[PDB]
Parts: structure tokens; sequence; C-alpha cells
């Protein structure tokens, strides 16, 4: 589209003026949140004047492997897309790996989901399009997966933009993160949990599992009881055994579009081969239904937190 | 037992699975650790008091002494500083090259400390090479033991040293002496391969699920060529998926010492 070319270029220019990143050049503005291993700050880059978001990862790892990670994160300089969070640079200093990216005043959809209760199917439509387009760009033009699709990894801003972040460009980073930092829940496909690598299929499952949750406002493993479904835990091993052994989550009967229920169902079938592909989802009837629609996603997001834009 | 604002706190050192430790000053060189659990229900605080009580008494040369707990600034625990680098750092960050006698030695002293702890009926519950320090590169000090109440159940930290039943979290309490024995076997794996387990798998949830259901265990072929046969058999015995099959530290210590005698 016209406007992705416009905005993208503008990012590339004020990225050209950033230069080489050094720790003393950042002033801390405020805290953006933390995950399992990373911490994110809203910061000002003094020499350029830009405001960006700085993730800081503290790992105890061989220096060889840390320098490998830094080299592999350098690939982010070429992953520029309107569905991919803008990337300024990555470096190491004072025990920390820093990933500098553009700041998204909407935050992640994880937090947005806490603030809105449920996210309407109308809005999840546009979200699904953004994620499919991003996963597609990653696969087609960099042969790389996301590997960590989940609402905390889908970022939005007040300009209506929806972008992916935290995707698996550095395998050493993944395998480092693997050796520590257990979580409390999982978006991991059932084929991956059993040690099967069926490529991009893993990310489609994950997105489906995301959709269900934002559609209802609850992580859907296990499904809610009939009394707790009324309102419209498990340790992580039980969750994984549930994902592997028992049938997938499902949207409620009537509260959602038939096309939307079908879309998530095709996203969530436990056989990685018969599960839908990027090219199939791209032309699914809910996807065209939703791409025809004209929604005020920027205004909806602002109403869900603050002032309109 | 409970100090009240007396303590000095210093540089941030880092954060682990249940607290953040800083270099402090309760006297010369103490190490103070602000716990993640911070709003203690009185029922939880009582169990914490009595666990600190049982911990105050533990003295053994391969054990770091636990000195007390301060609630008033923030709920914290206080233990001796350790000038040495942990065993995880030696093996996996700076890659210290040791010869087999010192690796066996480290195994022995760790087993001495664990046997003292089980002799006093204390389950370590968090045995990792991260929690074994090499003091002046000579003695072994085990830390971060006990304190079952602060670790609350959800898993946190690294999975790698947890036994199948600990990962499942399906028993009343999954942590037992044999859970420690399993963790210790992973530490033997560490010593004898120079390597963490599952170096070939970078999917954390896969590891959790597969060692949970007994489908995956360490690859013992990657033990280095000068590893004594007796040591490899002992390793395999410590790592049995079913907890009742693993040995207890008194016979582990025996095993390791009788092994260490018959060396070149
Ligand atoms: N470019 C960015 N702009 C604005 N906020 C960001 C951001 N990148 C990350 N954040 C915020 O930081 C929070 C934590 O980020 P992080 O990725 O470390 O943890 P996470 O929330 O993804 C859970 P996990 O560590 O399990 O993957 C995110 O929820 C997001 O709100
Ligand atoms: N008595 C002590 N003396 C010196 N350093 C200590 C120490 N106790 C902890 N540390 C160090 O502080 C940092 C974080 O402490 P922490 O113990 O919480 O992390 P850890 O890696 O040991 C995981 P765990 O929380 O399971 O013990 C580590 O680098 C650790 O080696
Ligand atoms: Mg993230
Ligand atoms: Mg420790």
């Amino acid at each position: 589209d016209e406007q992705q070319r416009k905005r993208l270029e503008a990012f590339l220019t004020q990225k050209q003026k950033v230069g080489e990143l050094k720790d003393d050049d950042f002033e801390k503005i405020s805290e953006l949140g933390a995950g399992n291993g990373g911490v994110v700050f809203k910061v000002s880059h003094k020499p350029s004047g830009l405001v960006m978001a700085r993730k800081l990862i503290h790992l105890e790892i061989k220096p060889a492997i840390r320098n490998q990670i830094i080299r592999e994160l350098q690939v982010l300089h070429e992953c520029n897309s309107p569905y991919i969070v803008g990337f300024y640079g990555a470096f190491y200093s004072d025990g920390e790996i820093s990933i500098c990216m553009e700041h998204m005043d909407g935050g992640s959809l994880d937090q947005v989901l806490k603030k809105a209760g449920r996210i309407p199917e109308q809005i999840l439509g546009k979200v699904s399009i953004a994620v499919i387009k991003g996963l597609t760009y990653l696969r087609e033009k960099h042969k790389i997966m996301h590997r960590d699709v989940k609402p905390s990894n889908i970022l939005v801003n007040s300009r209506g933009e929806i972008k992916l972040c935290d995707f698996g460009v550095s395998g050493q980073l993944i395998d480092s993160m693997a050796n520590s930092f257990v979580g409390t829940r999982s978006y991991m496909s059932p084929e991956r949990l059993q040690g099967t690598h069926y490529s991009v299929q893993s990310d489609i499952w994950s997105m489906g599992l995301s959709l269900v949750e934002m559609a209802v406002g609850r992580y859907p493993i296990p499904p809610p009881d009939a009394k707790e479904l009324e309102l419209m835990p498990m340790a992580i091993f039980e969750l994984l055994d549930y994902i592997v052994n028992e049938p997938p989550p499902k949207l409620p009967s009537g509260v959602f579009s038939l096309e939307f229920q079908d879309f998530v169902n095709k996203c969530l079938i436990k056989n990685p081969a018969e599960r839908a592909d990027l090219k199939q989802l791209m032309v699914h009837a809910f996807i065209k239904r939703s791409d025809a629609e004209e929604v005020d996603f920027a205004g909806w997001l602002c109403s869900t937190i603050g002032l309109n834009q | 037992e409970i100090p009240d604002g007396q303590i000095t706190v210093g540089q941030r050192i880092g954060s682990g699975s249940f607290g953040t430790v800083y270099k402090g000053k309760w006297h010369g060189d103490v190490a103070v650790k602000m716990l993640n659990v911070t709003a203690p229900t009185p029922q939880q605080l009582q169990a914490f008091k009595n666990e600190v009580g049982v911990l105050r008494k533990t003295r053994h040369v391969n054990i770091l002494l636990f000195m007390g707990y301060s609630t008033k600034p923030q709920l914290a625990i206080v233990t001796q500083w350790c000038e040495g680098s942990s065993l995880y750092h030696h093996l996996h960050i700076i890659e210290t090259k040791f010869e087999m006698i010192k690796l066996i030695d480290i195994a022995r002293q760790t087993a001495q400390g664990m046997d003292y702890l089980h002799a006093k009926s204390i389950i370590h519950r968090d045995l990792k090479s991260n929690n074994i320090f090499l003091h002046e590169d000579l003695t072994v000090k085990i830390g971060d033991f006990g304190l079952a109440t602060v670790k609350s159940e959800q898993l946190s930290g690294s999975i790698l040293w947890m036994a199948p039943e600990v990962i499942r979290m399906q028993d009343k309490n999954p942590y037992s002496f044999q859970s420690d024995v399993y963790a210790f076997g992973i530490v033997l794996y560490e010593l004898m391969t120079g390597q963490l387990p599952y170096s070939n798998i970078n999917n954390r949830d896969q590891i959790i699920f597969m060692v949970g259901r007994g489908y995956l265990s360490p690859d013992l072929s990657k033990v280095r060529s000068n590893c004594p046969k007796a040591m490899k058999r002992l390793m395999a015995e410590c790592l049995k998926k079913k907890r009742d099959e693993r040995p207890l530290f008194p016979q582990i210590l025996a095993s390791i010492e009788l092994l260490a005698r018959s060396l070149p």
C-alpha cells in the first residue's frame, strides 16, 4: 500500500541518523514492563533525539555465545516491514544485551487484553491479517519463523498499526533463554512439544491459541467449566500434557461468527499437516470478510486506554 | 532470628529463581537476598520462622551457613558472601579446564554436603551447579537449600536439574531426598561432559514435557573419554526416572570415595 511505503521510509531515514549505539547515550524515561528474562524501558537516545524502547536481557553464558547472539541479532537491520516492530540496533554492555526498537504507545496485546476484558471479533480480524502478513514476510523473505507468537509479542500503537516482535532471528538466544526462565503457561504447538519440527505450522497454531484468548479474555487451556463459561490453576507440565493429550480449544457456539469459529478451528487442529497454511488462511472467508470491513482500530485502541487519535 | 533495619545493602549482583541477591553488610562480607515472595500471610510466615530456625543450626564445611532473616525493610535472607565463582560459572562461562581427580573431588565434597543435609533431614530442593561455589578454587560450599515456603506450586528458574516427578507436580509434595539425588546426578553429568543436558534441544517446553513423561533423559554418550566407569554407572543410578530406584547419599559418598581411591 501507499502508506506502508511512506511510513516505512520515514523510519529508515531517522534510523540512518541514529549512528552507533552506546550505553551512555540513553537516558531512562520510564518502565515498559518485564518478561521472563528481559526488561523493557522507554528511553531517549540523546545524539539523535529519538524516543525508543530498549529491551535488556541478562544472560550468564560464554562470551563466544554472547558475541554469536549479537552477530545474529544484526539480521534485524534487514527485517523492515509495517507488520514488524521497527529495529534500531543491538549491542552488549555492562552485563546486558540491549535490543533497541521503536516505541509502541499501545503496548502489547497482552496488556490491551487486560484493559479491555475481551477484544471484539471485528478487531481480531484486523489483528489476524497483520499477524499472517508478518509471518509471511518473515518466511518468504528471510526464511525465518517467529517461534514465540502470543499476545505479549503483538504490539500496537495509536496510529492503528499492528506489528510483530520478539521473533526467532537468533537461535543461540533461544537456546540460552531455554536454559533458564521457566514460564507458567505455554503457546507451544503439540507437534513441537513432542519434538517435531513442521516449520511455520508451529506459528499458526500459536496464533490460533492467541485468538481464542483475546476473543474471550482467558488463556484457554484448560477450557472453562460450564459455570465459568457463564460470564460472557495448572502447573505448566499439566498444561503441556493437556495440549498434547486432549482436544484443542474452541470458540463458544453463537457469540462468534461462524467464519471466525472456522478460522480458529483450522488454526488449532493438532495434526500439523492438515492444519491450515499461511496461503490458505490468507484467503479464508473470515479473512476476506474482515479485510473488506472498515474499522477504527486506532480509535478503538485509544478508547480502550486513553485519548483519541 | 529476625533483624530490623540494622543491615547495610550494596551492589546488585543478580537475580535467580526466588530472590535478588546483593552484596551486603550484616558484618564482614554478607550476602543478602530480597525474596520474590513479599506479602507473607501469617500462616506462611510461621512456617518461614521455623524453617529459618532449622536452618540456623546447620553447620558443615561444604555448606554455606545461613545467618538470619530481616522482614522490616523487605523480607530478606542473609548468608555469607563467597569470593569464589560458582560451578556453573567455571564449567559453562569461563570453561575452567580441570583434570579428572579434581572433578571427582568436587563431586565428593558436594556429596559430603548433601549427606550432611540429608542426615539432618533437610531436602535441598534447589540443587544446581549455580548453587555450588568453589571457594578459593579449593573447597565446595553448597548454598540455597531449604526455604520451601519462599518457593511458592509453580516452577521457577531452570528446569534442567528437576526430576520427572518434580516437573509433573502431581504428588502431594514431589521434592524428596531422591529429588536431590537426581539433581546431583545432573551435576555429575555437568562435571563429566563439561556440558548442560539437552544441548541438542532448544525448546524449553519440549524439555519440560518430555522429561516429565519420562520420554527424555540426559545423553550419557557425551561423557568424556577419561570418565571412570564407576562414575558413569553412579551417574546413571542418580538419574533414574522413577525416584524409588535412585540411591541415597550415604551410598553415593561411599561409591565416590571407593572410586577415588583406585585412580592412576
Ligand atoms: N517496542 C516495544 N514498545 C513498547 N512496549 C514494548 C516493546 N517491547 C516490549 N514492550 C513491553 O514490555 C513488556 C515485556 O516485554 P518482554 O518481551 O520481555 O516479555 P513478554 O511480555 O513478551 C513475556 P515473555 O518474557 O515470557 O516472553 C511487553 O509486554 C511490552 O508491553
Ligand atoms: N552467598 C553468595 N555469595 C556470592 N554470590 C552469590 C551468593 N548467592 C548468590 N550469589 C550470586 O548472585 C547471583 C544471583 O543469585 P541467585 O542465587 O538468586 O541466582 P542462582 O543462579 O543461584 C538460581 P537460584 O535462585 O535457584 O539459587 C548469582 O550470580 C549468584 O552466584
Ligand atoms: Mg516479548
Ligand atoms: Mg543460587
